[PDB]
Formats: C-alpha cells, structure tokens, sequence
C-alpha cells in the first residue's frame, strides 16, 4: 500500500527542534516509529528500518511518512509528536515531545 | 522571659460543702501554666516481629508541679468541724507527658 | 459519588477499584488522591483540571506506560508523586517540569532505561528521589546536576558499572545514598566530591575489586557499608576522612590483610567485626576508638593481645576472638562491661588464677580446642554469674570447682587424662553437662554422657539374682576345671588324642573362669560404689585384660571344638595318627587365639567401650571390620563341624565316648549364637535390646559353657570314674 | 505557619538489626507543631481522708488522627525474604495527653 | 547559712526556729522568704536592706507590733506580704506605702481597730486585700477610694454596723466581698454602687431586718448568701438585676413570705431551698428557670402543683414538697431526671395509676403521714428502680405488689386496715420491711406465730385433756347442784356459783383449742382475722369474767365462814344479793379492758397482760393488785380453823381449793408486774405456755376437787338416782 | 519628780503637721503618750491625762514633755515622732508618724 501519512503543524511555524512519528498498539505503550531534527538527521525504529521513510518541508511545516508494503503486524494508531527547545538528544523516546497530535488509525489486512 | 512560658500564678477562692453547713473560707490556690518551649513530636516505629507493639514513639512537654505541700485548713462548720487538705503547689517545670 | 472510598479530612482513597481513568465527580478541593492499584493506560491532556488543590498523587502499580505532558499541568501545588511498578520506559521528562512545589518523587520499579538530559528541570523544590529496580546503565550526571536541594538519592538495583568524576557535585545537600545490589566495578577519584552532607552511603553487593579512595572527601558520614563486594585489602587510614562513622559493614568480603591502623582514630564507632583476615600478624591499632560494643577477630594470625585492651575499651561487652594463635592471655580485669568472652581453637595453654580475675559481669565464657594444660584453683573463683563454660577438647588433669556453683552449662567433651571427677555438691545448678571418660555423671540436671543400665554408678551387676548365679558359675566352673586338670595331667605319662583335646578343652575353660572371677570380684568391690571405681576400671588396665582374656578364651574353646571336629572326620573319612600333627594344631590354637585377642589390642578404644570388655557391647562396634570378621569365623566353624559330624549324626567315633564331645559342641554352639547375633543388632534394627537385660544375658552367656563343659565330661564319661580310680594309687 | 500542628514527611532507611538482608529507602510522615492550648495544672481540694491525684491536669499534644498499616518486603540472604511492619499517619491533631 | 533552711530555687524558709531578728548573712538575690512563725516584736529601719530582689515575704504570727516606716523601704519588687495574727493594733499606714508592686496584703487575724484616712495610698498594683478577725467598726471609705485595682476584699469577723452610700464606688475591678459574721443591720440604697464586676457577695450571719434593695445595682452578681441573718420577706422581683445569679444561701431566716415571681427569669440557678415560709399560697412562679436541679419547698400552704412544672424543669433531680397541704397531683411524666420525690405530711388522698407513670430514673419516693386512701394496681408498674418506698400513716385498704420487684426498704408502718397480706413472690429483694397488724413477717415471734396458735403438740394435749375434764366436770356439778333440791345451803349455792363461773374458763379454752387447732400450720392468716374480729376480744373478756367470778365466790365462801366463826347472820337474801353483784362486778371489769382501746388486740391470746408492759397501766395494775389483796382478806378469815387444823363438815376441800386458786393466780398475776421489775425476764414462747396452762388449771382441778374430796358428792349423786329410775 | 523630756528635730525646721511623744514597755507595743498639730490642739492618753503636759517652741523645734509626780507604772523608754504632710487625722496612732526617735529611758522607782 501506497500509504502517505501526513502531518501538520498549526501553532508556529519556524522550524522546531525535533519532530517524530509514533504508533500505539491497543492498550500498550507508546513506541516510535521515526524521529528528525532541525539539521535533517533521521532515526528509524529496528522494525522500520527499510519500509518507511521519514520527510519534512520545512517551510511549510507538512511533514510526511511514507509507509509501503505494509506488514500485518503494522495495524496500530500512530501519533505526530514535535518539540521546540534543544535542550535534549534527538531519538525515539515518548517522554522528550512536547506536543502530540490526535494521531489516526492505520488497519493492515 | 518570654511571658507566654509556664509561669506560676495565684488565684484565690473558696470552699465549702453542702453535707455539713460551714463558714467559707478565703484560699490562694498557685497555679501552673504556660506553653513548653520544645516542640511536640510523634514518630511512627518500625518493626519486623507478626504484631506491632506501640505503633508510635511520642514527645509532649506539658508544665507540672515538682513540689508541693498538704496544706491543712480549720474550716470550722456550724458546732463540729473538718479539714480540709489542698496541694499547694510552689514551682514549675516542663515534663514528658507519659 | 464515585464508587470509591472518601475522607473527612479532604483525602480520597480509590485503590484497586478498577479504574480505567482518573475518577470524576469527586470534590474540587482535594488534597490527597490515591488512584494506585488500579489498571490505567495512559493520562489524557486534561486528567488532572478537577483537582487544583491537590498535594498527594500516588498511582503506585497502576500498569502506567504514558503521561501526556500536560497532563500534570496546573498542580503547582503538588507535592508527593508516586509511580512506582508502572511501565514508564523512561523518566517523565517534559511532564512533570510544571511541578514546582513537588517534594517526593517516586520512580522506582519501573522499566527506566534512559534518562534524558532535561529531565527533573525546574524541580526547585525536590528533595527525595527513588530510582531502584530499574535497568539503568549509568549515573544520570546532567539530570541530576538540576536538583541542588535533593536530600535522599536511591539507585539501588540497577546495572551500574562505574561512576564518573563529579557525578554528585551539584547535590551538596544530599544525605542518604543508595548504590547497593549494581554491578559497580571501579570509582573514580572524585565521583563523591561535593558530597559534603552525607550520612549514609551504602556500596553493598557491588563488584569492587580495591577500596574506593573517594569516601576520603566525605566529612559528614555515619553509616558505611561495602559487603558482599570483592575487597581484599583496607591499606592504611582508609577511613581517615570520616571522624564520625558509627557503623560499618565489611563481613562479606575476601578480605586478607586490613591494616594496623586502619580503624584507628573513629571515636563513634560502635560494631567491629572482621572475618577471614588471614595476613595480619599484630592487633588492630585502635587507637582513639573507646566507644566499642562488639570486637570480633577471626581467622588471623594475631599472636598476641595487648595488656591495655580494655582499661581503654571501658565500654566492649563482646569479643570473640575464635580462631588465631592467642598463646598468652593478658588479665581481663577492667573489663566490667565483658558480658561473652569467646576464645575456642586457639594456642591458649594455661588459665593463671590472675587471668580472669575480676570480671563481674561475664555471661558465657568459651575455651574450646585449645591447648589449656592447667588451671589454677581459685581462677574461677573471682568472676560472678556464670551461665556457660566450655573447656572442651584441652589437656586438663584436673579441674577446680570453686566459683561454679552458679554455673548452668558446661562442656569439658574430650578432656582425656581429666581422671579425678566431679560432684554435684557444688556444681547444683548444672542441667547440661557432657564429661570426658565414661560414667562421670552417675552422681547427677540433663547429663550428656548418661549411660545408665550400662555402667551404672551404684554397681557393677546390680541384680541379686544375676550376681548369685555368676558367683556359684564360677565356682562350679573354677572347681570342676581344676579337678579335671589334674585327673588328665596325672592320668599318665602319655595321653590319647581325646584325652589332650579334653585336657586343652579344660585348660581353655580356665581363662573364662578366672575373667568371671575378677568380674564378681568387681562386682563386690563396686557394691554401692561402681561408679567410682568404673572409670578406674576402664582407664585401668584390668577391662581391657578381661576383654582379652574372654577372647581368648573364647578362641580357644573354638580351636579346641575344631581340633576334635578334625580329628573325628579324619578317623570316619580315612588312621592318619599325626600325634605331632595334634601337637602343632594344639600349640597352634594359641596362637590363633593370641592374634586375635591382639587385633582389638592394635586398635585404640575397644576393650574401653563398656566396663564389662566385652568385644561387643551395646550399640555398633567401632572396629566393624575385625568385631564382625571374628563373629563370622565363629558362625562359619559351625558349618565344618557339622558337615565333619553328618557322619555320625546319620548312624545316630561316637561309640567310645563321643556322645558327650556332641552334647559339649552343640551346647557352645548354642550359647554362641546368642552373643554372636547380638553384635549384628546394630546392622538389623528390626531387633532391639535392653541395656540392662542385654548385659545380663551377655553375662550369663559368657560363663555357661565353662560351666557345663567340666560336668558334661565327667558326668557322661566314666573314664572320668576310671581314671579318678586310678589315680587315687598315688593318694595310697 | 510553622508553628501550627502539621504533617511533614521525611525518609528513613530500614535494614534488619542482625539478618544478611538489602536496606530499603522508606517514605514515613511525622506529626511536628506547637499545641495553641495552653497546658494547665490545678490543685484539687478534697474533703476525704482517700488519697486523690492532687492535680487536674491539661496537656494538649499534636498526635495523629488517621493512620494506614503498612509494610513492605525485603529481600535477604538465600532468596528468604521478610515483612516489615509500621504505620503512616495522614492527619494530626492536638488531643489531651492523658 | 542561717541556722533554717533554704532551696535551690531562690527561696529561704526560717519558720518556727524561735528567731528574734531578720535572718542575716542569706544571699542577697532571695526571691522568697518566710518568718511567719519567730517571735519578733519590731521591724527596725534597716531590716530589709539586704534582700532587695524579694517578692514574698511571710510574717504571719510574729507578734509583731511595731513597723518603722522605713523598714519596707527598697522593696520595690515586692508581691506579697503576709502580717496575719500579729499584733498590729493599726493597719501600718505609712510603712507599706512604699510598696508600688505589692499585689497581696493580709492584715486578718490582727487586733485592728482604726484605719488612717491615707492608709493604702500608693499601692497601685495591689490586687488582694484581707482584713478579717478583726475589731473594725466601719467600712474604711476613703482608705479603700485608693484602690481601684482591688479584685478581692474580704471584711469578715468585724464589727461593722452599716455600710454607706458609695462604700465601693471606686472599686470597679472588685470581683469578690466578704461581710459575713458582722453585725450589719442597714443597707443604704446605693452602697454597693459602682461594684460592676462583683461576682460574690457573701452576707451570711448579719442581723439584716428587711432585704437589701441595694443589690439591684450589680449586673454580674453569681452567688449570693445572706443565711443565719433576721430576713423574713422577699418582697418581689428582689433579683431582677441580678439575671447571671447561680447559688443564693437563704435556708436560714424567719421567712415568712416570699413573692409570688421573687425567683422569677433567673436562667441559672441552680439550687432553690425554701423552709418555713409558711404565708405562701401559689406555687413560685419560676418561669424562665430552666436550669434547677433540687427544688425543696417546706412548711407552707401550697395546695396545688403546677401541671407544667417538669415540662418546663426537665434537669430537676430532687423534689421536696413535705409538710403544706398539696391534695392533688399532676403526672410527673417528663420528669426524666427525678431521682429523689419527698411528699410527706401532705394531704394526699390517693394515687391514680397515671400519676406516677413515665418515671425511669427515680430511687426514692416518699409518701409518710398522708391521706392516701387507695393506689390502683398498676399505678407502681411503669415506674424503673425502686430502693426506698413510705406509705406509712395512710388509710390503704389494699397495696399493689406489681412492679416493686426490684424495691429493697419499704415502710407500712401505721396502715391500719390494711388487712390482707404480702407475699415474697413477688417482694424478693427486700430486707428491711415494717407493717401493721401483727406478724405480717411470718412469710419473710413466738407471740403470735404465723405457723400455728400453739405449735407444742404437748401443750395442745394438755389443753385439750384440760378444757374436756372441765367441761364434763363443771356440766356434771351443775345439773347436780340444780337437781338437787328446790332449796340450797349456803354452802351448796356457793358451790354452784363456782361450778358455774368455770363455765367460763372452760369455753374459753374450748375456743382456743378450736382456733388452734384450725390455725395448725395456717395460723399467721387467721391471726389478724382474730386479732381485728371479735373472738379475740371476746375470749379474753370471757377469761377476765371467769377470774373475776372465780375471785368473787372465793370471797363470798370466806366471808360466809368469817360470819360463822365470828358470829349467826343466816342473810340468805344477802348471800343472793352478793352472788349477783359478783357478776356485776364482773361485768364491769370485763368493760374496763372495753372502754380503752387496743386492750384485748394486744396479742392473740387476748389475756390482759401480754408480753411486755400493758398500755393500759392504771386499770391493769389496779386489778392485779385487788386480786393479790383479797388474799389477805382471806387468809385473815382462814386463821381462825388453820390455827385449830367451819371446816368440820366440808370446809378442807373449800381451804384445798381456795389455796390452789391463789397459788396458780400468783405466777400469772406477777408476771404483769415483771416490766416493772426489769431483773425477771421470761422467754415468749416458755411465757405464752405458762399462762395458757395457768389459766385452765383452776377450772380443771375445783370440780375434781369438789366431788373427789366431798362425800357430798355422791350422797347427791345416789339422791337425784331417784330421778332417773 | 521634775522630769523634762525634750525632744529636737534637726531634719526641718518648718511646722511639721503633727508631733508626738510615745511609750515602750519592754517587748510590748507603742501605745501613745501625747500629740499636738499645727493648730495647737493637744491630745493625751487616759494614763496621762494630768500628770503630764506636752508644750513646743515651733521656732525652735523644740518640744517638750514635763513629767511630774510619776507613778511607778511610767517606766518605759520613750519616743518623740513627727509627721510632715497633712493627709491624716492627729492622734495617738503611731501608725501615722513618719520620722521616729532613737527615744530614751525613763526608770521611775
């Protein structure tokens, strides 16, 4: 599957320090999926590693992430996360973002 | 001093029964009271036995008498009589409660 | 109105209701919430905009894997937060900086991996922080260096290895810390510098190799404590830097040489014990330390104790001193507050009366396995209360009674050569007492050593009965032994090959008259006094010569039932007439009977096991190989004298005279087998019998065939008639 | 108001006294204040030959009002492990001492 | 390093060591010294030079009399200062006037008479002043205008006559006064004026004629007492100024009078006595007071109580309303707290079974000397515990047992008809128990038993062998004496006169042998049955008859024979005429045991001289005496045949008989007099047989003796044979 | 006897408001002997009502008491005292007085 999952930022618009992707199984915890910093470096997830792809358009705050040929397994919600200050490592964890998005759901059959 | 610390004072009044008529009689009873300077305290113990024994360790200083003396007072009544006894207190001094 | 629990003093109580979300409906002014064991997710945007008074937060164990950062925004008057046994990941980074005045923050047994470096920023007020059972791998320096006013630090249970330099600089206000059960190898030089505030500092059940030189920049410690780590040595004025340590931990290590003065100059310390430190030669340099309680040295190799020990440790109440080579003991006087003195397995060879002199206050005093050869009469007499007192396993000839009659246990176990006994006129207060010899304690109070209806106190048999039967046995046996002696011996010049059997037969019976004969002599000597004299027989020589006399005496009626055995199955099988043959088998039969009378001789103990010698008394033998070897020889004759006399049991030579000699065999062989099973008892517990009664019939046993054997010979031999007749022309 | 019968919370570590066992880090709360009644000490005076406690006595003390049993486990030496026991307070109030 | 004591914190004592002088070489920083009781005469000019930090000093019972003015000086930090049972003759103006910080002056106990118009000037700080045991004449105004500060003032013992107006103006803090034992008898309008803060007032034993108006001027009186003094009326609203009032002592006056409303809106007293006010018609009208707990009005003429009175007194604990004249009570349902109820002498006339009900914590309940004629049933079942019940001197017929189980002291005592009995059934934890009649205890002595009349089988045989001889003997000797002939001589008339008189005897003990034998382990019932009924009364005026006839003929036979042996007379006439004035004087000493009242009930035998002493002294003495005094008479007439021992014919049995009537009267005639002679005493039951056998005997023996001893007899018998053939 | 007790007061010379002579018995109390204030009005014990006379020279200061035909009861030793303000009543009160004598002796036999 083709599947583009977007994103948007509506608050303010020059570049935040960090912005990741997330996903949520039912009921269990927040793991990452992939994270970008205002320089353009990128971290995946072991399990992400080779099907998705993390993107920005800066100027315009839409941030994309490309997901094709789908596992099973990949059935979750998945949540937009950024950050503004840089006082801290860019990496997947939960408990550094500071806005979360209302995420949306993603069903592989 | 720091007025508020237990000081001894005096008030006076009477003493009188109604079993057996009498004349009252004129008494300066001392007094004890004040507040302890030291702090009150009570602290939780813990032990490793089945069942608890005193669950709480506890400081409260309270001003008492230390010395003090069986007045005797003649109260002449009606004619018979009787004799009265007071504890006439003389000092203070905080103390553990317990 | 929620389903939960309520408080009058505005507190709210819903633990283990359930709950999937913060309850709602409760009251707005709220100041204590406990939403614990309850099973929530996650902590939505808004949870917590009902309770702007809230000051007490717990969701200890609610299975907790996220927090939304605004989910704890407006409780700026929170102050206790627990999360403990939840799921977070990671430290709660950006939601709790909104929380101000929080005071207590609860973290531990969670999943905590890593910790990011803004974490716990803003905590201005924070002063207590838990981190244990988490999988952290290093000290978080940076998160911590934001919390100038922490007053207690635990990172207990983690995966530490090593702590960097200035890893606590900032937490000058720190005073407790927990580092025990990590896998902490190595500590840099300043990693504790700026710990000017600490009091406790705990390094249990790490991996340090050498003693960690940093705890020199603490000046403020009180409690120490560094076991079960792999420390070896305490070099020199270790704890130099720590004037005020009280209590110190090092019980579980290799430690093998800590130095002279290494606990030296610590005026608080209160408990020293250290185990193992093979390597030190000279007592600690403890110097400046008089505040001790307990004062343990073990395993070392101190030679010596010096005079001033406790004229300076007015306040020791316990030394144990087990172990080293202590020779000499310097008086104990001035140890007023000494409440147990342990000095067992130790070089100690003489208790002078000015040793323990005293003491008032002593308790239990211990002196086992040394070498103490002597003691001094009034050198128990000075100290006071005593409740136990061992001397077991030392040289003690003898040993005084004055000064024990307040004594309630005691144990002199292998104090051999300690021959003159003891008595309950002074020793009155004693239940336990365990004596070296046998029989001490016939006079006593629960006595280890009893051994009553063995060895009893008051006599040697005890039993009228049995005491008239042996008497008139050994009589009738001594009398009839010697008539028959003399019949053969003057009968003639040469003697048939039956008559020198029948004449070895009744020389043999002498043996075992003569040792029934000092029995019963015992026995009336011992009358009412066998105790006494009971120890005086085993130590003396005369048991283990009545043990050896009844062996042998027993091997040589054996011999001499086997000799006639032979001799009948030669004269049905064949006439070989070896006369010389019959000599060399007869002289032979001695021998046999000396070897094995001597096999309980090279071995140590075996005639003393009971006062009656016998090879096999109550209870298993120690020497099972011989004991048992020599039983089985006995039993296994049986099957050769039988299959000799199938020859004439068959037609039933036993035409002249061996009617009797068959009688006479059966009947030894009967008696035999009584005493003979007996010493299997031990080995079949199937079978069971009383002390009393199993000494009575071993008694009786013994003497029987002794007893028979003259009256079966002369009584159905009338050659006996014959030749008495005939001899009776020297007596004309 | 310092001065005032409060709760305060304060951290303790509990090992046991002799087994090979893990100390553990404890949050425990400790009654701390002064009492605003006054203590007070009267002489009695009784006209019975009896003998009487010569003195009425007030004595107010900042001691908890609620409190929670606890415990928590340690862990010890060969996997044995053992239940320590006490009491956390949650109120505290002033009441007379006898 | 005096020769007293000391202490360690700042404090000397030196009392009772005999000193003459101030103690010195003491330290000079002494906080409190005693020297009450030394013998020192004068306090010189330097005394206390060396103390200047005192603040207590103590010289009570110095015989001190003399204080320079300069002695006290430099005590400036002195507080308290004692000079009781000295001999200060004044108080010492000018010496105490340096004392700023003084707080406690004593001056009592001392002689003091005159008081200095500057005394107490200066004393700003005082706050305590005592000057009782004194010889004071006036309240001293202007020395007391000086301090405003006082708090407590005591004049006690004085001889105060009258107190002024504005006495107190100026002592506004003053919070106690004491006046009592003075001779006070006027109270100006406004003495107590400008006393706003006084809290007691003490005015017991003055000789106060009418009650103070002056008290209206203090707002925060709180115990009042003006006992022992001549007050007899309290007009009205006498303490309406005194709303905070909570005890008043006036339990000892000449009341006579108190107001309708006098204690009327006082919403704390506490406890109301009024004795002797006996002009009272109405109840107090005590509204507003709602706080009493014991209300006790005695002696007056209150008829009624008020419905409202415990729905409105709901803490009323004691209720004393002996003596007046209540006739009816209300329910005293609401009246929760009662503990004690006193309604003795009242004129209480019954008790419905809704007076009493709704009770639960009352204890006692009195209800001596009224009038209550019935009580229903259940009027005593609601009622809880019970220890104490009178309901003695009133007229019950009947008394209900239903709920007094659980009552322990009852009194009956003087509820004459209140004939039918208890039982322990249901009375079960009483001990203490007294009733009218007579043994009506037999069911929880020896007089009048409650097992039986006689209970000995022997004295019930003897009795019965006794009354059936003398019956058949007495019938026998009076058909023969009436068949003997139209004509009788003296002798045979007198004979028959005796026979006949023991007739009496006879059927008296015939009826006591029935009653006894009726009562046989029944008695107690029938016990008061024959005490209130008739019988009782009946057989002992029979018994007394039948002695006073017995006594009469023996009299007569001897007088016949004095007449024969002095002479003859042959006054036939005159022998009838005496024979039936026997009876008549019988007859009228039967009616002096019947004119009194209580005679023949005293005990169930009905004899005239029961156990103990009789109530009707002057009659039964006077009979005894007569009965024991015509032996004389006889004995005087006998002498003239004892001398020669006209007896030729007959007269040995008549002497026989007349000598055995004496001998068995004497025992029983004594035993009246043994009260009066305390040194004999004789058991109940041992006393009650010997009468019982004494008082049968005459009539059991005289027929036997009569015709066993007269060949008369069967010379009679054989003559009126003829009659039968 | 002629027996003149004089007194001199050497504090003040100005009228003081009342002077007067006591008595002392041995160890019993002060009972007064005589008194006169500013005005001149005299007053005298019961004792002393004839026997003796108590003048003064106000000028002077000195004050006199002439004692004649004493009884042998007069044996005592006697105090001369003053009073200066005017707040009390004269009289043989020595309660009132506030400078006393050193007295003297006075043996009549």
């Amino acid at each position: 599957g083709s599947l583009r999952l977007s994103c948007a930022a509506s608050g303010y618009t020059y570049s935040p320090y960090c912005m990741g992707w997330f996903r949520q199984a039912p009921g269990k915890a927040r793991e990452g999926v992939a994270t970008v910093d205002l320089d353009g470096s990128t971290i995946y997830a072991d399990s992400v590693k080779g099907r998705f792809t993390i993107s920005q358009d800066n100027a315009k705050n839409t941030l994309y992430l490309q997901m094709n040929s789908l596992k099973p397994e990949d059935t979750a919600m998945y949540y937009c996360a950024s950050r503004t200050r840089a006082g801290v490592t860019c990496g997947l964890n939960w408990a550094i973002f500071s806005y979360w998005g209302q995420g949306t759901q993603v069903t592989v059959s | 001093s720091d007025p508020r610390r237990c000081m001894r004072h005096h008030y006076v009044d009477s003493i009188s029964h109604p079993l057996y008529k009498c004349s009252s009689k004129m008494v300066l009873l001392a007094r004890c009271e004040g507040h302890c300077s030291q702090a009150s305290r009570s602290e939780p113990l813990v032990s490793f036995s089945t069942v608890l024994k005193q669950p709480f360790r506890s400081s409260c200083h309270c001003c008492r008498p230390q010395t003090s003396k069986l007045k005797a007072l003649r109260l002449r009544c009606s004619g018979m009589r009787l004799t009265a006894t007071y504890r006439y207190i003389l000092s203070c001094h905080c103390e553990e409660c317990n | 109105a929620a389903p939960c629990s309520c408080d009058g003093d505005r507190r709210v109580d819903c633990s283990g209701k359930g709950l999937t979300a913060v309850p709602e409906g409760l009251s707005a002014f709220t100041q204590a919430l406990d939403i614990s064991m309850n099973n929530i997710t996650q902590l939505p945007e808004d949870a917590f905009k009902n309770f702007p008074f809230l000051e007490e937060l717990q969701l200890a164990g609610n299975d907790l894997s996220f927090i939304h950062p605004k989910a704890l925004s407006g409780l700026k008057e929170l102050k206790v937060l627990t999360l403990q046994n939840n799921q977070l990941k990671t430290v709660p980074s950006e939601a709790i900086r909104g929380l101000s005045a929080l005071q207590s923050l609860r973290l531990d047994a969670n999943h905590i991996t890593s910790v990011p470096e803004d974490s716990f920023e803003g905590l201005v007020q924070l002063r207590h922080l838990w981190l244990d059972d988490n999988s952290l791998t290093e000290v978080p320096v940076h998160p911590l260096s934001n919390l100038p006013t922490l007053q207690a630090l635990t990172l207990a249970l983690n995966k530490i290895s090593s702590i960097p330099d200035f890893a606590f600089t900032n937490l000058s206000s720190l005073v407790v810390l927990h580092l025990h059960n990590n896998k902490i190898r190595s500590l840099s030089q300043h990693c504790f510098d700026g710990l000017d505030n600490l009091e406790t500092l705990d390094l249990n059940y790490n991996n340090l190799g050498e003693f960690p030189q940093a705890i020199k920049a603490l000046p403020s410690l009180k409690e120490l404590g560094f076991h079960s780590n792999s420390i070896s040595v305490i070099p020199d004025g270790a704890f130099d830097g720590n004037p005020l340590l009280r209590t110190i931990h090092l019980y579980d290590n290799p430690l093998s040489f800590v130095g002279n003065s290494a606990f030296h100059n610590l005026s608080d310390l209160h408990s020293l014990v250290i185990r193992g430190a093979s390597m030190v030669q000279q007592f600690p340099n403890l110097t400046g330390t008089v505040h001790l309680e307990s004062l343990t040295l073990t395993g070392t190799k101190i030679s010596s104790i010096p005079n001033n020990l406790c004229q300076e440790q007015k306040m020791l109440r316990t030394l144990d001193l087990s172990y080293n080579n202590i020779r000499d003991l310097p008086s104990f006087n001035g140890c007023h507050a000494l409440e147990e003195i342990s000095l067992q397995r130790n070089q100690i060879y003489q208790i002078k009366e000015g040793t323990f002199q005293g003491l008032i206050s002593l308790r239990i005093l211990d002196l086992s396995r040394n070498l103490i050869h002597e003691i001094h009469s009034r050198a128990f007499a000075t100290l006071g209360p005593i409740t136990n007192l061992d001397v077991s396993f030392n040289e003690l000839t003898s040993f005084p009674t004055e000064g024990l009659n307040g004594l309630n246990q005691l144990k002199l176990v292998g104090n051999f050569k300690l021959k003159e006994a003891l008595a309950a006129k002074d020793f009155v207060n004693l239940r336990s007492l365990s004596v070296p010899y046998a029989y001490q304690c016939c006079a006593f109070i629960h006595c280890t050593p009893s051994t009553g209806a063995f060895k009893p106190c008051e006599y040697l048999l005890g039993s009228w009965m049995i005491r008239l039967t042996v008497w008139f046995i050994f009589l009738v046996a001594l009398f009839f032994n010697l008539l028959v002696i003399l019949t053969t011996f003057a009968s003639c010049t040469s003697l048939p090959s039956s008559k020198l059997f029948i004449g070895l037969i009744s020389v043999s019976n002498l043996f075992m008259g003569i040792y029934t004969g000092i029995l019963t002599f015992l026995d009336a000597v011992s009358w009412g006094r066998f105790a006494e004299f009971g120890i005086w027989w085993e130590t003396g020589s005369g048991c283990k010569v009545a043990g050896f006399l009844a062996v042998f005496s027993s091997e040589s009626a054996i011999f001499l039932l086997m000799l006639a055995t032979v001799e009948r199955s030669l004269s049905a099988k064949d006439k070989s007439n070896h006369l010389k043959q019959f000599r060399v088998a007869a002289l032979l039969a001695f021998l046999g009977a000396t070897v094995a009378g001597c096999f309980p001789l090279f071995h140590r103990g075996e005639y003393s096991a009971s006062p009656l010698c016998l090879p096999f008394p109550t209870g298993e033998t120690p020497s099972l190989g011989f004991t048992v070897t020599l039983v089985l020889l006995n039993s296994l004759a049986f099957l050769l004298m039988a299959v000799i006399y199938t020859k004439l049991y068959c037609n039933l030579s036993q035409s002249s005279m061996i009617k009797h000699v068959a009688w006479l065999i059966f009947t030894n062989c009967i008696f035999f087998c009584p005493v003979a099973f007996f010493s299997f008892a031990p080995l079949i517990t199937a079978i069971s019998i009383s002390p009393e009664i199993m000494k009575s019939v071993t008694l009786i046993f013994f003497p029987l065939p002794a007893c028979l054997n003259p009256v079966l010979y002369v009584f159905f031999n009338p050659k006996f008639k014959e030749d008495w007749k005939l001899l009776k022309r020297r007596v004309t």
